[PDB]
């Protein structure tokens, strides 16, 4: 048997932290997760809203449940911790760039765990907020996690990028650089 | 910077399907930090421990013979009804992708050079994209990137070719995808 | 500060279909209190258990950042609010607020007004404590009296005045049949503390 | 506890291929391996044989046993097959390179298993075997395995370099391109 | 190509080692395929399995009390003794790096421009590789590799700065590694 | 092809030390040989395990590329060879030879000769079969008789002698204590077939 498809309800809870992630996965793209503090449903494509609906709050009930059985299972481990692993961070745009065209930044934070990280995408060193969007943590068959960021930005000779993620597996914070040659 | 010692837990459940929806296979996995530790797998039926830490878990859980039997439906209960509810705007989305060839160093003739041939923006990621010299195909100096998951629904994949450009030559890129009935092909002319 | 109502803004009852009874019962003799109670633990980040027996259990007292849990986690604090029951969820290490918490002599009055397009025809009383006060409790003692008094449960909205301050919270259900309490309750969310001493109220009612 | 060093004394077996490996690890670098045919140990670095010995016909007894295991433990997992994982390639200098000034090229092959592979040095798309070293599979904590493979050359705007690497997990060879820029 | 199934049988035995050999600790694991199934942890003193597939062994093992002690004497008889016999050629390898700093893109001023400062060719891979603006520390626009093992028992690492070539000014690429008692210092003046 | 030695390769007996018993045990009245069998199974890639019974066991065949044992794999083969015991390792789904197994009428003859320096004083007898032969069974049967008729355990090697081609074996340990039987029978592990019918073998003892 060769595979067509696969839809991956995942969801995980993180002590200390106390984070928690809900979120429906076809194919390595995410359909959508759901706001924990907003308790609202958000779409990875505003379309796919107009074709379906989830009720946004039974996510939480889920949430509640995996930490309970976080508890549990931490305690039965005798407390064994997550060992963290670095992620690898690759940065490349869209499409092919032309000068004064705009284009994407994507920055792929890859198999990395625990889900939680920090990432800036600095233009000649300056963090750039304008426009940034994000995915939330997707999930890997080898249990770490899958994340990207986004940075709509306008092509020229004079700017150079950085995406600079933080991980508590990394010694200190990783710049993947991007500058038009 | 934080030193505190974590601690995760991740439950996950997968629709496996094939042929469509003829053969569906739920596996639904507990992990721990990075260790599955019990899964059930509509395979087999029933919880088993992946690891010591399920033990408990498989076991327990496998006695509660309401929870078996609900899993033992939700190939059809949950995997065939998502399918279904998903299916026009996931498994029947199709995204053309947008061909450009350019050299790589734009610099003179009779020189090593590779020509680059970007595929982006498609979707799904089933693609073959071929190089020919001079209406003949190309096996050998193809450095192809493989397929990459841009995260947004979308997918791109830029394929290299060493070349020696020498004139009079034409290089074309052939691109095939779900979303064209005929290939897509981008030509390139070495420099005269 | 923030700017009065462009009058296409307030919510229709009108617009709404299934029993107000269900926006009453979250002022209608009904909210939570505790006296110096501090936070036993969390669900998630941005909330906050409490031992409030009032007879609750335990309430899960939720903020809209991070920020305003680690604030008074630690913190003996004094909690009010309008709770909700149906779809709370949380884990202990059923009711859920997204309440406002003060921390920490003389009992102290408020006053309110307001009604009918643009007609002024009531008074009111609204007393507190020391340390400091939220737009929660009083929001919640001025409606607790005008459904009793006015029968509250087309459009209402409470303006709260401070110095040079002014915002309002509606006081009407959305455009439609169910009424999400969770959703509503969350407008309490950042912990909106006023002074009891120079704050002006009034309940606009039309 | 922060841990200092770890020496890894790793050895594995392999059906249908009946491939099999002896070897010692230190922080990640082999100290040596049995060739199991010539039934004589191989020191990564000579040096290393003026310090110290191995008795190379002892390795052959344990691989004898690990393959006994291997025909019970494939019985009993009721001939649960290995998910085959492809490998992440790199290929990178030993130093700065310079033109007309001896170097080294590495083909870095990682997080892979099983344990087979096929690398070939490809110069203008034509092999090279002069000089070609490699490195046998090394351990990993996640059980997978890694591996080097290298080619000294001499730099020039002349040539260009590949690794190509098959691996029973990828769908087509990899070719990792190096060229002077 | 090949489409036969792969068995695959993994033993491994390592010696972990805490301030020298002050804390020694032996873990000998049994991996089937990419599942470890069980293990012998000299902290434990006993073999343990670690998933369902290696109970019969975990069992049976702890049966056999003289394989219990030997593996208990283990770390003294194999991992200390190891670590002895390879002591002067590993643990105590110490190989000097040569730094070299050059800007990435041979160009003119007042213009972005990276400059590499290139670490290779040591051992142990412990190493700190600083940037000076004008005798001043750069914490600001590093993009460093991290540390390259080359598999030779040699290291690497590549340090970048972004600067703003300005005349006038001098980096300072400097490195501290346990093979000098002094660090390295490799300068570079802003071409003027 | 093989270029006769340079004088200073031949190993020497006067630099070994421990009992040339174990060297002679190799060619005194002992060899493995089996008629018309085929592989069973493998323990490595490059070698074969057959089916001798003739007390033995199971015995690993060895070769030095895979092809070889793949080559004789599912085939009928004949055996031959001076096996080893210590350190015979192995694991089947004991004795160890990196044999010469030839595949599949008349009895037929070969001839030798040599000794001391360059004199000639000997001519000797060794018969064979069908299908081909190994410079493995010829180099056993020549020392066979060698050791029970010459006492053969300074330096001795014996040379093949094909068409136009001519390759030699020395027949002496190396210069330690130790002789490593399975070391010195490796030097058999590239199956040479060498053909009975033209073949000139000479022993050259000194």
């Amino acid at each position: 048997i060769k595979e067509e498809h696969v839809i991956i309800q995942a969801e995980f809870y993180l002590n200390p932290d106390q984070s928690g992630e809900f979120m429906f996965d076809f194919d390595g793209d995410e359909i959508f997760h759901v706001d924990m503090a907003k308790k609202e449903t958000v779409w990875r494509l505003e379309e796919f809203g107009r074709f379906a609906s989830f009720e946004a709050q039974g996510a939480l009930a889920n949430i509640a449940v995996d930490k309970a059985n976080l508890e549990i299972m931490t305690k039965r481990s005798n407390y064994t911790p997550i060992t963290n692993v670095p992620p690898e961070v690759t940065v490349l745009t869209n499409s092919p760039v032309e000068l004064r065209e705009p284009n994407v930044l994507i920055c792929f934070i890859d198999k990395f765990t625990p889900p939680v990280v920090n990432v800036t995408w600095l233009r000649n060193g300056k963090p750039v907020t304008t426009g940034v969007s994000e995915t939330v943590f997707l999930p890997r068959e080898d249990h770490l996690f899958r994340k990207f960021h986004y940075l709509p930005f306008l092509p020229s000779t004079e700017d150079v990028y950085d995406c600079r993620v933080e991980h508590w597996g990394l010694d200190e914070p990783l710049l993947k650089h991007w500058e038009f040659d | 910077g934080d030193t505190r010692p974590r601690f995760l837990w991740q439950l996950k459940f997968e629709c496996h399907f094939f042929n469509g929806t003829e053969r569906v296979r739920l596996l639904e996995r507990c992990i721990y930090n990075q260790e599955e530790s019990v899964r059930f797998d509509s395979d087999v039926g029933e919880y088993r421990a992946v690891t010591e830490l399920g033990r408990p878990d498989a076991e327990y859980w496998n006695s509660q013979k309401d929870l078996l039997e609900q899993r033992r439906a939700a190939v059809d209960t949950y995997c065939r009804h998502n399918y279904g509810v998903g299916e026009s705007f996931t498994v029947q989305r199709r995204v053309e992708p947008k061909v450009t060839v350019y050299p790589s160093k734009t610099q003179p003739l009779q020189h090593h050079n590779l020509l680059v041939c970007s595929v982006s923006g498609f979707y799904p990621g089933s693609i073959e994209v071929r190089w020919f010299r001079n209406g003949q195909e190309e096996k050998a100096g193809v450095v192809s990137t493989g397929l990459i998951q841009n995260g947004d629904w979308t997918f791109q994949t830029l394929v290299m070719l060493e070349t020696v450009p020498r004139s009079g030559e034409v290089y074309t890129c052939q691109v095939e995808h779900p979303s064209v009935t005929s290939p897509l092909t981008v030509e390139w002319r070495a420099r005269s | 500060s923030q700017p009065d109502p462009k009058p296409d803004e307030l919510h229709k009852s009108s617009k709404f279909t299934g029993l107000m009874e269900n926006m009453k019962v979250l002022y209608d003799d009904n909210h939570v209190s505790a006296i110096n109670v501090k936070s036993i633990d969390q669900f998630l980040y941005f909330d906050l258990i409490y031992s409030i027996k009032d007879t609750y259990d335990n309430v899960r007292v939720e903020f809209k950042n991070k920020d305003l849990a680690d604030k008074y986690k630690d913190k003996y604090v004094d909690v009010f609010g309008a709770n909700y029951y149906y779809q709370c969820y949380f884990s202990k290490k059923k009711t859920c607020m997204y309440g406002g918490v003060t921390e920490h002599d003389k009992y102290r009055s408020i006053t309110v007004r307001v009604f009918e397009d643009g007609k002024n025809l009531l008074s009111f009383d609204v007393q507190t404590n020391k340390k400091k006060v939220t737009a929660q409790e009083l929001d919640y003692l001025t409606r607790h009296y005008l459904v009793k008094n006015k029968k509250l449960y087309e459009t209402g909205y409470i303006k709260f005045i401070e110095n040079e301050n002014s915002f309002w919270y509606d006081m009407m259900p959305a455009p439609g049949d169910k009424f999400d309490q969770s959703k509503y309750l969350m407008m309490y969310n950042d912990n909106k503390m006023v002074d009891s001493k120079d704050v002006k109220i009034e309940v606009y009612l039309t």
